[PDB]
């Protein structure tokens, strides 16, 4: 287990569309079941994540994430 | 998101016979019916759906069609008995019909008649046959290994399943996987591969020009790939998958069905369409005319179409085939059982310690959420909703 990103690091928040596919699967299935202002582990799947593939240089193939995500605001 | 009623096709289903129609709803009733091929539709009708703005019909696989569920209206049907009542079931969503099924797009051993006049009925036979078939200076058998599609009707051939089905629900934790019936299926096919008999590397892709070209004496494919063999100018048919020990090859079959978008307000018209000038036998057969669907769903034109024996022989491999389940946890299995395969061919794992792992792979959620600290409880994000949220991400 090794750190690829923070937020919290760039102390800036990240916005993202539901349902739109800007994110990965377990994201959009994920954030989709955390109320406003609720903080949960999403322990991500790699068939829900990067898979076989993964993302070039950073996660490798079958790779299950896990997340840290505070749902702050709705907009 | 119109007046008139707009419908989603894929490019190798022969738009142009759906068409013609349409254009007999036109006469008939004036609307306008445009049928379109978007490159990605599959994935862009969810995108655009979320939005509030997708066309009012889209064709697909039935499989892809649960996740839209989880973005789909009902239709209401009464004396539409003239389809099977095992296509109707490919289409049901928590007892809720989320389309109108049209074509059942089962996998078949097609074989070139030429380079084998009568086709090996069982899987022991095909390495004897590639021997004989080899010194002539062609193959037996090219087909995508890479895609378990492909694989899987041989894998559960002799027991193995994705997810047991019992008390009318389909059980997320019992997967048929790493069972002896899989191991055996496995184990032939890797075993092909070691006796040179078939290569690891070869895909989809590579198998249909083979066929296509005739250096290969038979393939495995749907009626999607016919259009392709009938251009090739190859003395072609298709038969009955070969039995593994005695037990025939259970393929997983796709329906090719019809679906209304819940933003379409055309619901009432593209409804009339399928179910009164689609899903009849002059409809279904302008379809047909342009590219075939193989066996249809409608009684009427399927009993018609099964004289020809590519389609009496598609429906045999459906019948002894088990249909797709549409619930999402089939993403993680083909996923378990893609990398499980690869790796058996590769050497990388044997096959007991590959299926074992997809054993594993298969029934692991694809997100757990466990709350850190609490929410209001209240308020949950909607589809078209910007979430602003800090995040901490690091591999498990
Ligand atoms: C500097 O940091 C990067 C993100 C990094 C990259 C590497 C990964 C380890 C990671 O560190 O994020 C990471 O922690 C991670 O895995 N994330 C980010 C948080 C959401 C979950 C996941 C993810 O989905 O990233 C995403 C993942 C890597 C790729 C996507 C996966 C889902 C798939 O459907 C997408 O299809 C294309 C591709 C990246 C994103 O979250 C960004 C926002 C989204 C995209 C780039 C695409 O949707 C893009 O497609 C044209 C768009 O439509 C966007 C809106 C257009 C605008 C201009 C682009 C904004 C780009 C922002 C880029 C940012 C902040």
């Amino acid at each position: 287990g090794k750190k690829f990103d923070s937020s919290r690091d760039r102390n800036k928040p990240f916005k993202f569309m539901l349902g739109k596919q800007e994110v990965i699967r377990g994201w959009e299935e994920g954030v989709a079941q955390m109320s406003v202002g609720q903080r949960a582990k999403l322990t991500i799947s790699p068939d829900y994540a990067y898979g076989a593939t993964g993302h070039p240089g950073i996660i490798p193939p079958h790779a299950t994430l896990v997340f840290d995500v505070e749902l702050l605001k709705l907009e | 998101e119109e007046g008139k009623l707009v419908i989603w096709i894929n490019g190798d289903k022969g738009y142009n016979g759906l068409a013609e129609v349409g254009k007999k709803f036109e006469k008939d009733t004036g609307i306008k019916v445009t049928v379109e091929h978007p490159d990605k539709l599959e994935e862009k009708f969810p995108q655009v759906a979320a939005t509030g703005d997708g066309p009012d019909i889209i064709f697909w696989a039935h499989d892809r069609f649960g996740g839209y569920a989880q973005a789909e209206i009902t239709p209401a049907a009464a004396f539409q008995d003239k389809l099977y009542p095992f296509t109707w079931d490919a289409v049901r969503y928590n007892g809720k019909l989320i389309a109108y099924p049209i074509a059942v797009e089962a996998l078949s051993l097609i074989y070139n008649k030429d380079l084998l006049p009568n086709p090996p009925k069982t899987w022991e036979e095909i390495p004897a046959l590639d021997k004989e078939l080899k010194a002539k200076g062609k193959s037996a058998l090219m087909f995508n290994l890479q895609e378990p599609y492909f694989t899987w009707p041989l894998i559960a051939a002799d027991g193995g399943y994705a997810f047991k089905y019992a008390a009318g629900k389909y059980d997320i934790k019992d997967v048929g996987v790493d069972n002896a019936g899989a191991k055996a299926g496995l184990t032939f096919l890797v075993d092909l591969i070691k006796n040179k008999h078939m290569n690891a590397d070869t895909d989809y892709s590579i198998a249909e020009a083979a066929f296509n070209k005739g250096e290969t004496a038979m393939t495995i494919n749907g009626p999607w790939a016919w259009s392709n063999i009938d251009t090739s100018a190859v003395n072609y048919g298709v038969t009955v998958l070969p039995t593994f020990k005695g037990q025939p090859s259970k393929p997983f079959v796709g329906v090719l069905s019809a679906g209304i978008n819940a933003a379409s307000p055309n619901k009432e018209l593209a409804k009339e369409f399928l179910e009164n000038y689609l899903l009849t036998d002059e409809g279904l057969e302008a379809v047909n005319k342009d590219k075939p669907l193989g066996a249809v769903a409608l009684k009427s034109y399927e009993e018609e179409l099964a004289k020809d024996p590519r389609i009496a022989a598609t429906m045999e491999n459906a019948q002894k085939g088990e249909i797709m389940p549409n619930i999402p946890q089939m993403s993680a299995f083909w996923y378990a059982v893609r990398t499980a395969v690869i790796n058996a061919a590769s050497g990388r794992q044997t096959v007991d310690e590959a299926l074992k792992d997809a054993q594993t792979n298969a029934a692991a959620m694809g997100v757990q959420v466990e709350t850190i600290s609490p929410g209001d409880g209240r308020t949950f994000p909607k589809r078209g909703q910007t979430c602003v949220v800090h995040y901490t991400g690091m591999l498990e």
